[PDB]
């Protein structure tokens, strides 16, 4: 069937489990700082993340 | 009455008090026609009760007002153009 | 005075077809005797138990129509109690009836009066509940007009009252009981009415639950 | 032809509609956009009659003892009989005027005590 | 680290369990900053140079609402 | 049904719908002073009343005794009897100054800028 | 009818931001690095923020688009331009557009 | 004066209908019968909870009981200006019938003995006599739903409500009423109501 909302999930999958957006290769940074400086989101917004 | 004797001219009667204390309490409400907003209300109210006329001037002896005079939009619109409170 | 009243409550108590007959004679020649309280206890008295004869009935209407102005709130409701359960073969004349009833409705609205100043909220809580699970068409009744007179009635036009009656009734027990659900407030309305038809053969309640 | 072209515009026109009103039930759209903002507009009123709420709790704390009873009365009507056509403003104004006899009674009291 | 007059206000206001919530009185809670002085004419002339600056370092500061440092909130309540 | 309609005209110009104040409004606002019947012919209306630009003596006077009399008018009524049903002028009237009473009690004890902020607020919800 | 929300569609929502916190402490349950005493007491914005997270997992997973009939009513000859317009718009008003 | 102005702008527009309506009948196949068919439409329903009052010529007898009612239902429900105007038109009918109740003793007291048997009255009223509470509730009754009086019984009418209070609970109730349409009762309405005391029955 080639479901659209099944796919969708598959590819995700595929996408995340592709291990290119590994956290662990990541040093996540503000970036629009002038100075590097780490995230500075809140606790929740992190564990949500 | 005697309107007579009030249109002659009287030298004391020209200077002497015409407005009294007590009138000030009661007719200082006409200073409301500074604000904008006051002078736009009475000029819809001005509007609304010239299109009644109009609209009930079929009876005999009532005429509304007709757009083609130039005196009648002049004044009507001009009323309130250059209002000063501060110049007596 | 005490001594006949302490006997009349014993032979009332006792409830012998002899004793009756006797409380009713000496009742009936001592009502004059007798004060306006002594009257209305025995009277309240006789009603509720259920005897007395026509006569002494009969008298006991006069006395009372005679003494009525003299009567306070706990005599009047006293009164109104025993001619309330009184003999059923008790036709009462066409005076005693209409004091009885102009002193109930004064009572109610009096007390109506006292309860609103107090509160003004009891005449909106009261309406509000007996509101909250009536039909639609019972809320669709118009709103109380203004019976006050003056420019606003005789030269001016005063505005109605009634407003759009499109409001959700949310009703929370004080207590915090569990409330009943709606196919067990059909079985309590159901059975009410019921009891209502068995006690008065014409009434429509049928109809009036069967509409909404 | 036209007449399809037509309903095809009313049918886009009802499913935006639809999800205009309501989207905040599933979760179609990610992150539940429309979820949060209904969230936080019953936050927002809940938070506004909460404030109005606070904000007799602190005038009543400071209201001096003797006219607490009328700011009873008058936060009461405020918040409830104001919009209520059976609460007949008369009684609470009878209500105002019984307090203001008890005042006056004290304040004569002093000036001829 | 504040005065009675902030928590006379903070106790009056009950039922408030989130910061963003309690933001919303940062405007009540600001009555705090009573400053109480009489208005001598020293004074009068202090007032004015006093609130003037107090106007320009708060447009340095150029915090939003949501942050307040020098507002105590939730916190110390 | 041209009956009809004019029965209706006839209904929708009734006094419980427009006042016949509206309508002796309506009469002197049409008509001059020298047409209107009911002050043309009475000189002292046209002269002694709305006649002198300042006429605070007898504008005095007709207080005093409007004000006297709906005072004993009003006391009466309240003495005989209270449980009637009053007009909503009225009742809005009394409504806005208990609540204009609240408002000022809050104003008293709350900030001005308290006020704007939670105004404004209030606003944007109902928006 | 309108866009706001009926009491009985907030609570629903009260429970997706539960839902959505005690799934995240189930995946991470057997997590050392993992304080759960935080989710106590959240602000209402850590509250969206959870929420934007939920999922629901006893949805179906395929895509409910489909297609629905809505039989028409042809134009009629015997009747003419407004009287057949006329027809339509009732018609639309009454049943399509419902 | 604003309820002036609405009513004449409402007169206008009611005076132009129905010359509309003399013209379109007289022009048309001129049968009352074919029009009383189309009194279902989705616009004619709104012509009517538009211009139709009971003091009013227009549609004298092209409606029947069911679909006046409908209508005037309609109108009550999702209209606040119109119900304001015809409100006002109702004061034209000047009924004014204001009939009495329970004029035997005898037949009133049965009828409390019933109310206070199947009813416990210290729930509506606390701290009060029975009889007292009963001649209360009966003036309430008076002064709020004697409308139907014209066509239901004041006794039956009494149990009904009676009944359907008590049904809710055997116990003292608090009824909060709101109309979700304003902005301040909406408000009020989702921040009083919560699924927790529904879920639980309370
Ligand atoms: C239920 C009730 C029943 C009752 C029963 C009983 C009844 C009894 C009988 C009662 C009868 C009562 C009848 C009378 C009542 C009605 C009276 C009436 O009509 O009055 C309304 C009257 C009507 O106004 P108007 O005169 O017709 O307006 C003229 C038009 O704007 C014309 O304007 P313009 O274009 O010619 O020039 C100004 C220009 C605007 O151009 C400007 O910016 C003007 C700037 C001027 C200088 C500003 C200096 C500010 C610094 C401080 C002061 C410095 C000293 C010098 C001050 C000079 C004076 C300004 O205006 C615009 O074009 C704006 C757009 C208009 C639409 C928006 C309307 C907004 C409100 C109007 C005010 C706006 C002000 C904005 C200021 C700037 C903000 C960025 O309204 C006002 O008085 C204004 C609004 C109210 C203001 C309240 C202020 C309270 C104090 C605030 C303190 C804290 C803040 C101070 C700082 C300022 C803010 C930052
Ligand atoms: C007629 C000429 C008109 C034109 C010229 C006008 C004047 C020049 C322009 C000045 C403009 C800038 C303002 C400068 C003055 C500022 C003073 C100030 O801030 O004092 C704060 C002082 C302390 O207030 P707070 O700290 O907030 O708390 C006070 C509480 O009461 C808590 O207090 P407490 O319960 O503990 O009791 C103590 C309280 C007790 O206070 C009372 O209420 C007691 C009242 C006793 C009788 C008052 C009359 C006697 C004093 C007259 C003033 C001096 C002569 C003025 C005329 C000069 C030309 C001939 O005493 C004080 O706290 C200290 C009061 C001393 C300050 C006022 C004295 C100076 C005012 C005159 C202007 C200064 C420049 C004059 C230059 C020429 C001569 C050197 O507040 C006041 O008392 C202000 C009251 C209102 C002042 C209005 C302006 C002065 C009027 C004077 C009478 C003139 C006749 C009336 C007609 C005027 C034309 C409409
Ligand atoms: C109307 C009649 C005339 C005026 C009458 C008098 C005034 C009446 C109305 C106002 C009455 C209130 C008076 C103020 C009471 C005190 C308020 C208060 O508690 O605020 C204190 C405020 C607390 O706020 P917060 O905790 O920061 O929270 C910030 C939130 O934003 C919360 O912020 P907020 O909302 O609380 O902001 C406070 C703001 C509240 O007040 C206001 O926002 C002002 C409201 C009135 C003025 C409105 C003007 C609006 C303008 C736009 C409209 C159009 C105007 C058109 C003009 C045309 C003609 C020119 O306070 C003020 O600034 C008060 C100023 C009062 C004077 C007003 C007149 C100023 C005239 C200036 C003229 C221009 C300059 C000179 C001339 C230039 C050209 C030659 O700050 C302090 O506690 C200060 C502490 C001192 C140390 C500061 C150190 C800063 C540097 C380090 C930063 C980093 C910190 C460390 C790291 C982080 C932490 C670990
Ligand atoms: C630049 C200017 C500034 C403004 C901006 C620009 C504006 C542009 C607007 C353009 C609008 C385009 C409209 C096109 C519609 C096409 C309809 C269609 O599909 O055609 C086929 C359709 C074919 O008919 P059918 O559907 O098969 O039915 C025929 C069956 O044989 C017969 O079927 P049945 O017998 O079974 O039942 C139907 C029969 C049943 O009988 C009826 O129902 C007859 C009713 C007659 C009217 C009764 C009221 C009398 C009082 C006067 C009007 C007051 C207004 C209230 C109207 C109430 C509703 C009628 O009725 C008929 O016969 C229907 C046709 C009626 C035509 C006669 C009336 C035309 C004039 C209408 C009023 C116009 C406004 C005047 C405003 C005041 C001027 C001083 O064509 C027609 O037969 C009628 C075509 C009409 C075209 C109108 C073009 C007007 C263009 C100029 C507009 C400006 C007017 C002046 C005002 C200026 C203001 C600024
Ligand atoms: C626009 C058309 C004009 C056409 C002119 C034609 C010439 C004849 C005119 C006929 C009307 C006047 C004479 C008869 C009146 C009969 C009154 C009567 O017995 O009614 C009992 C009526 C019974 O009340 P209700 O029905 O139970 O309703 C209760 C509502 O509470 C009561 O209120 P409501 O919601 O029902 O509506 C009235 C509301 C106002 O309603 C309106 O807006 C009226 C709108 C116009 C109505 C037009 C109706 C007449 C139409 C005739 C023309 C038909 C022509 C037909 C032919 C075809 C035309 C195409 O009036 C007030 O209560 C206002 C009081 C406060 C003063 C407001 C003005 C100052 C502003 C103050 C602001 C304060 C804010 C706070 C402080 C601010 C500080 C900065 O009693 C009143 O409403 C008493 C009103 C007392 C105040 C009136 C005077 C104040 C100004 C009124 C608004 C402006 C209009 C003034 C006249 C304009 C003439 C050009
Ligand atoms: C035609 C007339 C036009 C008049 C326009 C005048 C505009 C004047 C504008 C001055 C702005 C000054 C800003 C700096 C701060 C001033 C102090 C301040 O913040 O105020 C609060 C301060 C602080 O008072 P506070 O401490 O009670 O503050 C209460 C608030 N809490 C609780 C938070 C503290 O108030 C004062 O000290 C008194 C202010 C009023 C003083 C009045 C003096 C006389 C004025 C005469 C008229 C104006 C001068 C002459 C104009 C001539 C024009 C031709
Ligand atoms: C003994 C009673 C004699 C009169 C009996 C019939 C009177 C009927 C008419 C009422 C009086 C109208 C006077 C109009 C002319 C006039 O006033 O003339 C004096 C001035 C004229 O104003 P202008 O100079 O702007 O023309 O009036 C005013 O300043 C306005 C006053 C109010 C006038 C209208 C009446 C309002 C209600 C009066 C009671 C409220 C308090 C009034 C102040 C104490
Ligand atoms: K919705």
């Amino acid at each position: 069937p080639e479901d659209e909302g099944i796919e969708q999930q598959l590819d995700q999958q595929e996408v995340l489990l592709s291990g290119r957006y590994d956290p662990k290769l990541y040093d996540f940074q503000e970036g629009y700082t002038k100075n590097p400086e780490d995230d500075q989101t809140s606790l929740i917004e992190k564990k949500a993340f | 009455s005697d309107p007579f004797k009030k249109v002659e001219r009287d030298y004391h009667n020209e200077r002497s008090v015409h407005k009294h204390f007590a009138s000030y309490p009661l007719k200082f409400w006409w200073g409301l026609n500074k604000f904008e907003t006051i002078q736009g209300i009475h000029s819809i109210l001005g509007n609304a009760a010239d299109l009644v006329v109009s609209t009930l001037s079929f009876i005999p002896g009532v005429q509304g007002r007709n757009n083609a005079s130039y005196i009648e939009n002049s004044i009507r619109v001009t009323r309130f153009r250059g209002f000063d409170d501060k110049t007596q | 005075m005490s001594a006949l009243l302490k006997e009349i409550l014993a032979l009332t108590v006792k409830s012998e077809a002899a004793l009756w007959k006797g409380a009713e004679q000496k009742v009936l020649s001592g009502l004059n005797n007798l004060a306006k309280t002594e009257l209305v206890q025995i009277t309240h008295h006789f009603g509720v138990n259920k005897q007395g004869s026509e006569a002494l009935w009969s008298q006991l209407d006069k006395a009372a129509v005679g003494a009525f102005p003299e009567l306070s709130v706990d005599e009047t409701l006293q009164l109104i109690d025993g001619f309330g359960e009184c003999p059923d073969s008790y036709t009462l004349s066409h005076d005693l009836n209409q004091r009885l009833l102009v002193s109930w409705e004064q009572l109610g609205k009096l007390n109506f009066q006292k309860l609103k100043e107090t509160n003004p909220y009891f005449a909106s809580d009261i309406v509000n509940q007996l509101d909250a699970a009536a039909a639609e068409f019972i809320k669709v009744r118009p709103a109380a007009e203004s019976e006050a007179g003056g420019f606003l009635n005789s030269l001016g036009v005063s505005s109605s009252f009634n407003t759009t009656k499109n409001d959700i009734y949310v009703v929370q027990s004080a207590s915090g009981k569990k409330l009943n659900n709606k196919e067990q407030r059909e079985a309590y309305v159901l059975e009410k009415a019921q009891k209502y038809l068995k006690e008065d053969p014409q009434s429509k309640i049928l109809d009036i639950i069967a509409q909404k | 032809a036209i007449r399809n072209f037509v309903f095809k515009i009313s049918n886009q026109i009802q499913n935006l509609a639809a999800k205009r009103s309501l989207a905040y039930l599933n979760q179609i759209d990610s992150q539940s956009v429309p979820s949060r903002a209904t969230i936080n507009m019953k936050d927002q009123v809940t938070q506004m009659q909460r404030e109005i709420d606070n904000m007799a709790n602190v005038i009543r704390a400071q209201i001096p003892d003797e006219d607490r009873a009328e700011f009873e009365i008058l936060k009461k009507y405020y918040v409830t009989g104001q919009h209520d056509s059976l609460v007949d403003p008369q009684d609470v104004l009878l209500q105002l005027d019984r307090i203001q006899v008890l005042k006056n009674l004290k304040m004569i009291e002093l000036n001829e005590e | 680290q504040t005065n009675k007059e902030w928590w006379n206000l903070a106790k009056n206001i009950q039922d408030v369990k989130c910061q963003q919530e309690l933001n919303r009185y940062n405007d009540l809670l600001s009555q705090a900053y009573t400053l109480s002085l009489d208005n001598t004419i020293r004074n009068l002339v202090f007032k004015a140079k006093f609130y003037s600056w107090l106007f320009v370092i708060n447009w340095f500061k150029a915090f939003p609402d949501d942050f307040h440092p020098f507002i105590p909130g939730l916190e110390m309540k | 049904m041209f009956l009809g309609i004019f029965k209706d005209v006839i209904k929708l110009l009734n006094k419980k719908v427009v006042p016949v104040y509206f309508w002796f409004f309506l009469y002197c606002f049409l008509s001059t002073m020298d047409t209107n019947i009911f002050v043309s012919s009475c000189s002292f209306l046209k002269v002694e009343v709305f006649g002198k630009d300042e006429n605070t003596t007898l504008v005095l006077l007709f207080y005093v005794f409007y004000s006297l009399f709906n005072f004993y008018l009003s006391r009466i009524k309240n003495k005989n009897n209270y449980l009637v049903r009053k007009h909503l002028y009225t009742t809005e009237l009394l409504i806005e100054l208990i609540l204009f009473k609240y408002k000022l009690i809050i104003l008293k004890f709350s900030s001005i800028k308290y006020i704007l902020n939670f105004n404004v607020r209030k606003f944007i919800l109902f928006n | 009818n309108s866009g706001n929300a009926l009491h009985s569609e907030y609570g629903y929502l009260e429970l997706l931001s539960n839902e959505s916190v005690q799934l995240y402490k189930d995946y991470y349950e057997s997590d050392a690095e993992e304080d759960f005493k935080v989710f106590e007491n959240l602000s209402s914005k850590e509250k969206l923020v959870m929420i934007a997270n939920f999922e629901n997992n006893l949805l179906p997973k395929y895509d409910r688009s489909e297609v629905h009939l809505i039989p028409k009513r042809q134009w009629e000859p015997a009747f003419g331009v407004w009287e057949n317009f006329l027809y339509d718009i009732t018609e639309y008003a009454s049943f399509i557009a419902p | 004066m604003t309820a002036l102005f609405l009513h004449i702008l409402w007169s206008i527009s009611y005076i132009i209908i129905n010359i509309l309506y003399i013209f379109l009948s007289l022009l048309l196949s001129n049968n009352n019968e074919k029009i009383k068919q189309y009194n279902s439409n989705y616009f004619i329903k709104i012509l009517l909870v538009l211009f139709y009052n009971k003091n009013l010529s227009f549609y004298k007898n092209l409606l029947s009981e069911d679909e006046i009612s409908k209508i005037e239902f309609e109108r009550l429900k999702n209209y606040p200006t119109l119900v304001l105007i015809h409100s006002n038109l109702n004061k034209l009918e000047k009924r004014n019938k204001i009939i009495n109740s329970f004029i035997n003793f005898k037949t009133k007291y049965r009828f409390y003995k019933f109310i206070s048997t199947n009813f416990n009255l210290q729930t509506i009223i606390k701290n009060c006599n029975d009889k007292i509470i009963f001649s209360t509730l009966l003036y309430i009754v008076n002064l709020n739903y004697s409308f139907f009086y014209k066509t239901i019984k004041n006794t039956d009418l009494i149990v009904y409500l009676l009944a359907n209070k008590f049904s809710i609970l055997n116990d003292n109730i608090i009824v909060s009423k709101f109309n979700i349409s304003k902005f301040n009762d909406y408000i009020k309405y989702i921040n009083n109501t919560n699924s927790i005391d529904t879920y639980l029955e309370n």
